[PDB]
């Protein structure tokens, strides 16, 4: 019903998206003259899969499970965006704004920590050719940006950085510079995911819609001093339609 | 191969000049009429191919694209840079005094 | 070093004229701008929004120009934005908002009039200092 | 920042949290950077901001008044730090303001005296049982406890 | 502890007033059973009887 | 390697503030010879007006293994600025001690020390 | 941790000989 | 997680009964003088 | 006697090798855990994000540290004053990553030293003697309420407690003079003069006995041989100390009261600690040391710098670097 | 070898506090 | 000025990692520890030697006798901490061998700092700091306090230099 803050508040409910009934099997017309808007978009990651970096035999890489650390701190919601109706009757969706990025750190076995810029930045999600509506069998697929883990300003712990901080490392004056190059030179990366989402429930009186999600992106490089990690994302998304 | 981004820019009209497409928006404050109003269409209106882009902004005021005349000369265009431009960084850089 | 009327003489409006200051209405406004202004804006700076600060250079180049006494004065009857596109009496004190910034309600012009003056006069003394921060304490 | 045309839902900070806006450990919306701390804090010029699930990003859009940038600023420019001269501000901070919170005097002097009634506290309750007990003059040399009991070793 | 806050964290004045009420009927009552009654056995074996 | 001489774009001689004994670690400051700062090594670069890429900062070098050498390619510059505030610029071999970098005393100063 | 090897030595030395030094020192004491 | 919850509830449950009850068990008392 | 009786008894008894009584029987169990945990958090615990800002700083000895560097690393920023035991945790892994380890650890440890003090009350009271030592060990216990309790109370947040640490003692310590100028605070500067003074007459007080020792030995043998256990006799001269000490002095600057002597010698370092124990516990709320930043200028307003525009030059530093990744926005407000 | 170092002679220490306390020469009462 | 004089040390020497001021350090407070104890124990085991509440007057300094109890004074800390003092002359030659040993090795600090012999640094942490940008300690950020001192105070603190820093050299973290 009507929950408040106070309501919600220290429960780990804030982090959660809307659900719909089960009985939410309906469909939603899309009105190929009009003009639609995702008025809440809320993805809610339940599972971080990280793809293991096999040996020199050129065997099998796979995705391994993790351990969250940093708690209830994932989701993405207040999303929002212009629905398109586009030529060939497919929908596309363009975000706009919201938030949109949650740092996440999940561990491997071995203790091995893993950063990442869950994002789906710049989502540009594309549903199948002519849509009349959408229904418990509507996919989107897209693309989105992840920027860098760590922005321009992030100092490491020698105060080396892209946009402020030491150029070298001060502690060792006389060193050979060009050993540590990869880690005095910070560098900034930009890089796509891909993302699934599955229409399973329609409110098509209302416009809501929820399914599950699974995107693929990498993981925090450190600003170039190291390679990134595949991760691979899955879980729940909720979003509301409106006309625009 | 590895080069900071930042210090290559320097080197660039993004050193001399107010940079359009990059440069952070307390700069405007550097010359008259600039700030807040037409700093933040310059800098909301995409980047620009050409620093003449800038008068084409819809919407301006005769008295606007007459600043905007006054003022080209301290404008330029270089290509946008992701680590200048990302992070909200045009809208505040984390530098305050 | 001494505050002499050399150091107490400030523009008076945009055309030229200038007005002379006594050490007395120097002292006073400090204690005002102290009173009514220092807490955003000790030292020249604004805490509230520090890519804007009260140094002659900066007050010049506002729309209107605020680097003369007519100009500050005005200001604090009807603050605008740096171009002057906006009024902003409504998040800035001045005599227009006195009623939701009551320090402003028992200023006469004299007193602003000390204010700007102080405004004016302190870069010639502080130099950098006025309106640069913490870089030069 | 917002009036000048930032997104401060979707911008990352340099750590990669927001730089306006993050989660707290349980989810909820609250201010980013080092007030992430204080994200428990309640009163009314905030509240109305406020949703479900923290704050509301389309309340922050839309919904913010002037009364409330001017409560905030207003309170921003008096956090309750202050020189024992009372210069208002950071230790750092120059002569001018003439300014130390009044919750900072309330506080600092409460715990002071509650700490010293501890001390007090210690002092007579140790001495009345002693009293009682008749040696809170000292020990009786004829008659010794310690004296009388087992060496421990 | 942070979130919870023990009693400092009323934060309307219905409770503020309502639990006067409870203390000012709490103290009264306590007030009443103290002058009719004296210490039970328990309690005189566990307290210092004196003025320090 | 060779005395460096620093220039700026307009061919004025630039010279490295030299490190005092006392700090571990110190900026990089190019004065004229009025000692006006004209280049740096910025920590923000946000609001930077000195940067080796804003100034065209050059380095030749007369004398030594270098002599007759000009760089103008600003990491180049800047390693032999950071260089500069040592004094003279030496070729050195770390591998064959596995020299670490960091500075140590001599005999005058362990003598004085014990 | 790239460490000085010499510390191991430094440090056990550091540790046995001054320890040895009393603790024959102590063990006379006792059988006389 | 639960577990250790209640386990600890209890422990420091039954330390802090054994020192209200043994305060409560005549201490004045326990002292090399007088026993009141 | 019954069983209740049996067990008030050992507990309560003076004949144990260590004494454990009531304040004992939580003092046991807190301790032991805020040990154990301590030492295995110590050279095992993996990386603790302290300023909630995803950048783990690597405290124990198994992650590179050594003796000097290492620490228990203050718990995350995010979580703030929240209480964080185990169980509110999905996984130790997590606890670990938050920095669990520093509540556990600082819990226990100060309600165990808490009750150590009272255990001194106790075991005094059995033994027959006066019972204001204890008092003497609150203001070492105050002290340490006031960097792992009082300090994080007012600034939010555990993750600005003092850190389980040699090097991290030394960061809370610089980071602290930055944000409440605390060597221009009074109750610091009486605290310095508490523990300056309190080796001082540790000193004098040793050297003067020392010195008026009297000849029970022969020059083969240790002195202290000239001291038995329980002796009735005194073994130094105290009108000899006195006479000595007077005339280096003047006679009334020299005590020849034991019992006012050694009162003095109590109460001169319990004051000052207590003092700058209150001074971290009051700098906690922000009421900060004092601020003549630009207090001297000169006839035409230019700042006169003094000694202490220079120590503020030193703090600015302070300030504009400590934990570089963590504000947002233009003042450290806490 | 630096941690076994370090963790060794804290082990030791601890070894001497049982050893001081425990087998301490008792203090008679001559 | 001596404050400045301790924030000098901190930031151009590193002198609270020095081991030579670290004994000096547990020489004072050990120091202030034996002062305070001991006084506390000896005003806590007298002998009743008068009537009265105020315990002073009941010593005369021609007095053969201990005015407090080393016997029970010796139980009672041998019960609390473990171990307890035994002989008065150890205890008072302790008392001034503490505090005096404390100052002159931080004495020998100090002689090694006038070479700026210093304990600055841990090398072993530098080579992988300077190699691992991930590697953070409380040493690491502790030596970013001391470069902020450094450069923010050197100026002002030593004139006659002509240290001329601008702004953008200074080092700073975000937003500060
Ligand atoms: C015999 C007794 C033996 C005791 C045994 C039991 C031990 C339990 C006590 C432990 C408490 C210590 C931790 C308290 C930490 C803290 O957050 O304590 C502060 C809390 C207040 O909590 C804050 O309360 C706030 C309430 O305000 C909320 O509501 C407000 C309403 O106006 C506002 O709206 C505000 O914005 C909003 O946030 C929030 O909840 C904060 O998150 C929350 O941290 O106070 C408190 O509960 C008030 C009492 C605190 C006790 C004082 C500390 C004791 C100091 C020991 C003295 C040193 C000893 C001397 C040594 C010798
Ligand atoms: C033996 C051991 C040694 C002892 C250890 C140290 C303890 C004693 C030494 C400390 C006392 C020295 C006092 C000297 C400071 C001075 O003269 O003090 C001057 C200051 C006032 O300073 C003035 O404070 C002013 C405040 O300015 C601000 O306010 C101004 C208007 O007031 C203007 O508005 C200005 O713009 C604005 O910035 C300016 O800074 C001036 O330049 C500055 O001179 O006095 C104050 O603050 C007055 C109120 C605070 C008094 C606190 C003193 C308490 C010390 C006793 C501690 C022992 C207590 C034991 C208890 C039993
Ligand atoms: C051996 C050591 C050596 C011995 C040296 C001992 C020196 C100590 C002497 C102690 C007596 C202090 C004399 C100095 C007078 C003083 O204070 O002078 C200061 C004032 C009078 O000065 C006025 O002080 C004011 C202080 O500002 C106040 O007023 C301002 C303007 O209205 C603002 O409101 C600001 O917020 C507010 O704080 C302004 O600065 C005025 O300009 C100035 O005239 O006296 C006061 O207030 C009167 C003080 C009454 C006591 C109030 C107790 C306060 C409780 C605080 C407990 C905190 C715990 C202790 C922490 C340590
Ligand atoms: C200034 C207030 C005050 C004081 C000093 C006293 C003092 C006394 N009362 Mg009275 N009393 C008061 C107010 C007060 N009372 C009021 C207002 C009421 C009405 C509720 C009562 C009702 C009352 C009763 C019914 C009895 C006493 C009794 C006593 C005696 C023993 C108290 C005792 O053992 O302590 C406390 C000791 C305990 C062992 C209690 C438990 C200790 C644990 C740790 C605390 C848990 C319980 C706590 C109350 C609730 C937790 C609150 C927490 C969340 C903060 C003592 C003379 C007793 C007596 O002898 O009567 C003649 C008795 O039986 N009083
Ligand atoms: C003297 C014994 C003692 C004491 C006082 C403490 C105290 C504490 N421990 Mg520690 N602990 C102890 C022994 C003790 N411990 C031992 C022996 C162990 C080893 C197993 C631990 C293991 C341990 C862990 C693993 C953790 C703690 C934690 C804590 C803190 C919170 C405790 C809590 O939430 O319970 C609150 C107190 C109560 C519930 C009792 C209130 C007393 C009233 C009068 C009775 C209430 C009845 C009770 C609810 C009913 C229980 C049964 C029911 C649940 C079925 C606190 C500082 C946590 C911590 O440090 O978080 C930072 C934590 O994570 N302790
Ligand atoms: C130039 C020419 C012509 C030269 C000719 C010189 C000439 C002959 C001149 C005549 C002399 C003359 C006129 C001199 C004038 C100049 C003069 C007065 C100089 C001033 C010099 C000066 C600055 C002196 C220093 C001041 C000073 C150190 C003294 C004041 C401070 C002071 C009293 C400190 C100590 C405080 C004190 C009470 C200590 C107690 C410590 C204590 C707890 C000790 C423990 C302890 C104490 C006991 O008590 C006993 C018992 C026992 C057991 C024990 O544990
Ligand atoms: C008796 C047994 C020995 C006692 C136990 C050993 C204690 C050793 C303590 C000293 C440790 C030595 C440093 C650590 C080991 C180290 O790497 O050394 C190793 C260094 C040698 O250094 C080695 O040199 C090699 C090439 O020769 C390579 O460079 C290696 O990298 C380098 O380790 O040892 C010496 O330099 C020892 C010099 C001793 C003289 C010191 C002069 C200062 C004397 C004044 C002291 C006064 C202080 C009084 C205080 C009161
Ligand atoms: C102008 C403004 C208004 C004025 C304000 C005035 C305020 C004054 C404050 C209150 C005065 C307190 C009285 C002293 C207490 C006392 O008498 O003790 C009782 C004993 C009895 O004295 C002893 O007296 C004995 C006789 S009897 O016991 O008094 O009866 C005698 O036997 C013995 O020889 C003799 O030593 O005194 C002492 O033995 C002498 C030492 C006194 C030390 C006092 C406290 C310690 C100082 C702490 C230092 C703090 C600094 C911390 C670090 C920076
Ligand atoms: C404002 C700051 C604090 C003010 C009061 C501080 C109390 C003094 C310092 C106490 C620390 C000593 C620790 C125990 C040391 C100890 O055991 O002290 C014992 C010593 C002498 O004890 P007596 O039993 O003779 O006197 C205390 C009472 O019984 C009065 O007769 O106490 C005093 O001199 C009290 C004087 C307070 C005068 C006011
Ligand atoms: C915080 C509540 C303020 C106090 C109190 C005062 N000022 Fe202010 N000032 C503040 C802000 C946030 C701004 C910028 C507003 C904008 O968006 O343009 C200002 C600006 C000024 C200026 C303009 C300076 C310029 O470089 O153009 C002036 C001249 C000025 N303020 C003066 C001033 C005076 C005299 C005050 C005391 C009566 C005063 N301000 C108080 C914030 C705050
Ligand atoms: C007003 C108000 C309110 C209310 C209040 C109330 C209702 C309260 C109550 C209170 C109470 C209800 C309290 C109680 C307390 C208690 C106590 C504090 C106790 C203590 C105890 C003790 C002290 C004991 C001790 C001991 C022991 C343990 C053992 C033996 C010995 C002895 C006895 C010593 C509110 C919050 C709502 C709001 C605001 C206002
Ligand atoms: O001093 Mn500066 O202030 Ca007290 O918080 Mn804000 O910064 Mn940070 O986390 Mn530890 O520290
Ligand atoms: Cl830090
Ligand atoms: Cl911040
Ligand atoms: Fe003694």
């Amino acid at each position: 019903q009507t929950l408040t803050y106070d309501d919600i508040v220290g429960t780990g409910l804030a982090n959660k998206c809307p659900t719909l009934d089960d009985t939410a099997r309906g469909a939603y017309p899309i009105d190929s003259s009009q003009t639609y808007r995702i008025a809440r978009l809320c993805l809610q990651p339940t599972t971080f899969l990280v793809k293991e970096e096999p040996k020199n035999k050129r065997q099998e890489a796979e995705f391994v499970p993790t351990k969250l650390v940093t708690r209830e701190t994932t989701s993405l919601d207040q999303i929002q965006g212009e629905l398109k109706v586009n030529s060939d009757g497919s929908l596309t969706f363009v975000e706009e704004d919201g938030i949109d990025f949650q740092p996440v750190t999940v561990q491997m076995a071995g203790g091995e920590r893993i950063p990442l810029l869950f994002t789906v930045k710049n989502l540009v999600a594309s549903t199948q050719p002519n849509v009349t509506s959408i229904t418990t069998s509507t996919d989107f697929k897209g693309e989105f940006n992840v920027p860098s883990y760590r922005t321009a300003n992030f100092l490491d712990p020698k105060g080396r950085g892209l946009a402020s901080g030491y150029d070298s490392a001060i502690a060792l004056p006389q060193a050979k510079e060009e050993e540590l190059a990869r880690a005095n030179v910070k560098r900034f990366s930009l890089t796509k995911g891909q993302i699934s989402l599955n229409v399973a429930k329609v409110d098509g009186r209302t416009g809501e819609i929820a399914g599950t999600f699974e995107s693929e992106q990498l993981s925090d490089d450190d600003m170039g001093a190291h390679e990134p990690h595949e991760v691979k994302i899955q879980g729940v998304f909720y979003a509301s339609i409106e006309p625009a | 191969e590895l080069v900071n981004v930042v210090d290559e820019k320097l080197g660039t009209a993004y050193g001399e000049k107010i940079d359009l497409n990059n440069t952070n928006i307390a700069a405007f404050i550097q010359y008259r009429g600039l700030y807040p109003t037409l700093a933040k269409l310059i800098v909301k209106n995409a980047p620009y191919e050409s620093v003449e882009d800038v008068l084409n902004i819809p919407g301006l005021t005769e008295r606007q694209k007459q600043i905007l005349r006054e003022n080209l000369e301290h404008f330029t265009v270089t290509e946008v840079e992701t680590a200048l431009v990302e992070g909200g960084d045009r809208y505040n850089n984390g530098l305050y005094k | 070093a001494e505050l002499t009327p050399e150091v107490l003489t400030v523009p008076l409006n945009s055309e030229g004229k200038t007005i002379t200051l006594t050490e007395k209405q120097y002292l006073e406004g400090k204690r005002l701008f102290q009173y009514a202004c220092a807490s955003c804006h000790v030292g020249g700076i604004t805490k509230t929004n520090p890519s804007l600060d009260l140094r002659t250079e900066t007050l010049a180049l506002a729309t209107p120009p605020r680097d003369n006494i007519e100009g500050l004065v005005d200001y604090m009857k009807n603050p605008t934005t740096y171009d002057g596109e906006q009024e902003i009496a409504e998040v800035h004190p001045s005599l227009r908002s006195a009623d939701i910034f009551p320090k402003m309600r028992n200023l006469t012009e004299k007193d602003l009039v000390a204010i700007a003056g102080h405004i004016l006069v302190e870069p010639k003394i502080l130099g950098d200092k006025w309106g640069g921060g913490k870089v030069y304490y | 920042d917002q009036k000048l045309g930032a997104n401060v839902g979707s911008a990352q900070g340099p750590t990669g949290l927001g730089k306006y806006l993050m989660r707290s450990p349980t989810g909820e919306i609250i201010f980013g950077g080092e007030t992430m701390r204080f994200w428990d804090f309640r009163g009314p010029w905030l509240e109305p901001l406020r949703g479900p699930n923290g704050l509301d990003l389309n309340k922050i859009k839309n919904d913010i008044q002037p009364w409330q940038e001017r409560r905030a600023a207003e309170y921003m420019t008096h956090a309750p730090l202050g020189s024992l001269n009372s210069v208002g501000g950071v230790a750092t901070e120059i002569n001018s303001v003439n300014f130390v919170s009044p919750r900072s005097w309330l506080a600092t002097s409460h715990f002071v005296l509650a700490f010293f009634f501890l001390v007090g506290h210690l002092w007579h309750a140790g001495r009345a049982r002693a009293a009682a007990a008749g040696f809170e003059k000292g020990i009786d040399r004829e008659s010794e406890p310690v004296l009388s009991m087992p060496s421990l070793d | 502890f942070g979130g919870e806050g023990w009693i400092v964290s009323v934060n309307n004045l219905e409770d503020v007033v309502g639990g006067h009420i409870w203390i000012g009927l709490i103290c009264i009552a306590g007030g009443i059973w103290h002058i009719l009654t004296t210490p039970f056995g328990w309690a005189r074996r566990a307290f210092i009887w004196s003025g320090e | 390697k060779g005395h460096a001489v620093f220039r700026n774009k307009e061919g004025e001689e630039l010279f490295v503030r030299r490190m005092p004994a006392f700090f571990e670690s110190f900026p990089v400051i190019l004065t004229d010879k009025n000692g006006v700062v004209k280049a740096d090594i910025p920590f923000r670069r946000a609001e930077s007006k000195y940067s080796f890429e804003q100034q065209g900062v050059t380095v030749s070098f007369y004398g030594g293994e270098l002599n007759g050498q000009t760089f103008t390619d600003p990491p180049t510059v800047k390693s032999y600025a950071r260089k500069a505030i040592f004094g003279e610029i030496f070729e050195f071999d770390t591998e064959t001690l596995n020299s670490d970098g960091i500075f140590r005393t001599s005999p005058r100063g362990w003598f004085t020390f014990a | 941790m790239e460490v000085n090897q010499l510390g191991l030595i430094a440090t056990a030395l550091f540790v046995l000989v001054p320890s040895v030094f009393l603790i024959i020192l102590y063990v006379q004491t006792e059988s006389q | 997680m639960e577990t250790l919850k209640i386990t600890v509830y209890i422990v420091v449950t039954f330390f802090v009964l054994l020192f209200v009850f043994g305060f409560l068990s005549g201490d004045p008392a326990r002292n090399p003088k007088r026993k009141d | 006697a019954n069983l209740w009786e049996r067990f008030c008894n050992w507990v309560t008894s003076t004949d144990n090798r260590l004494y454990v009584g009531w304040f004992g029987v939580i003092m046991i169990p807190t301790l032991l855990a805020a040990t154990i945990c301590f030492v295995i958090a110590f050279i095992a615990a993996p990386p603790v994000d302290i300023d909630g800002i995803r950048e783990p700083v690597s405290g124990s000895l198994l992650y590179g540290n050594n003796i000097i560097t290492g620490a228990v690393v203050p718990s995350s920023n995010a979580i703030g004053l929240h209480f964080y035991p185990i169980w509110e945790a999905a996984s130790l892994d997590e606890w670990l990553y938050n920095g669990g380890p520093y509540q556990l650890i600082i819990f226990h440890f100060l309600l165990g030293a808490s009750c150590y003090m009272g255990r001194q009350w106790e075991l005094s009271y059995r033994l027959g003697m006066r019972p204001w030592i204890c008092v003497a060990y609150s203001a070492p216990l105050a002290s340490a309420f006031a960097v792992f309790l009082i300090y994080p109370i007012g600034q939010g947040s555990f993750s600005d407690g003092m850190p389980l640490g040699i090097s991290g003692t030394f960061n809370f310590m610089i980071v602290f003079q930055a944000e409440h100028n605390i060597l221009m605070h009074p109750f610091h500067q009486l605290g310095v003069a508490g523990v300056f003074g309190g080796a001082l007459f540790c000193a004098m007080h040793g050297s003067l006995v020392t010195s008026s020792l009297i000849r029970e030995t022969t020059e083969t043998e240790s002195a202290n041989y000239g001291y038995k256990f329980g002796q009735e006799e005194e073994t130094y001269n105290i009108v000899a100390a006195h006479g000595y000490f007077g005339r280096l002095i003047f006679q009334y600057a020299s005590f020849n009261n034991s019992r006012s002597l050694h009162f003095f010698l109590a109460a001169w370092p319990v004051v000052g600690v207590w003092f700058t124990a209150l001074g971290i516990s009051t700098m906690a709320f922000n009421l900060n040391g004092f601020n003549f930043n630009h207090s001297v200028i000169d006839a035409k307003g230019n700042v006169i710098n003094t000694w202490a525009d220079i120590i503020n030059r030193a703090n600015l530093g302070m300030e504009v670097m400590h934990e570089r990744n963590a504000h947002n926005f233009p003042l450290d407000l806490a | 070898m630096e941690t076994i170092t370090y963790v060794f002679i804290f082990a030791c220490i601890i070894a001497l506090f049982f050893f001081a306390i425990f087998f301490r020469e008792p203090p008679r009462i001559t | 000025a001596i404050f400045r004089f301790l924030l000098f040390f901190q930031g151009f020497h590193n002198w609270t990692l020095n081991p030579f001021h670290m004994m000096g350090v547990a020489g004072v407070l050990g120091g202030a520890l034996l002062c305070a104890i001991h006084g506390a124990t000896v005003e806590n085991t007298l002998f009743q030697d008068g009537e009265g509440a105020s315990t002073f007057r009941a010593f005369n300094p021609t007095q053969a006798e201990e005015t407090y109890s080393m016997v029970t004074a010796n139980r009672f800390w041998s019960q609390i901490f473990g171990i307890a003092f035994s002989n008065k002359r150890w205890l008072h030659f302790f008392m001034l061998f503490v505090p005096v040993t404390g100052l002159w090795m931080s004495a020998i600090g100090v002689v090694g700092l006038a070479l700026n012999l210093r304990s600055y640094d841990f090398i072993s942490q530098e080579i992988r700091a300077a190699e691992d940008p991930e590697f953070e300690t409380f040493y690491t950020k502790n030596l970013l306090l001391n470069e902020g001192i450094r450069a923010w105070m050197a100026p002002q603190d030593q004139p006659h230099e002509n240290f001329v820093f601008p702004e953008e050299v200074l080092p700073r973290g975000n937003a500060l």
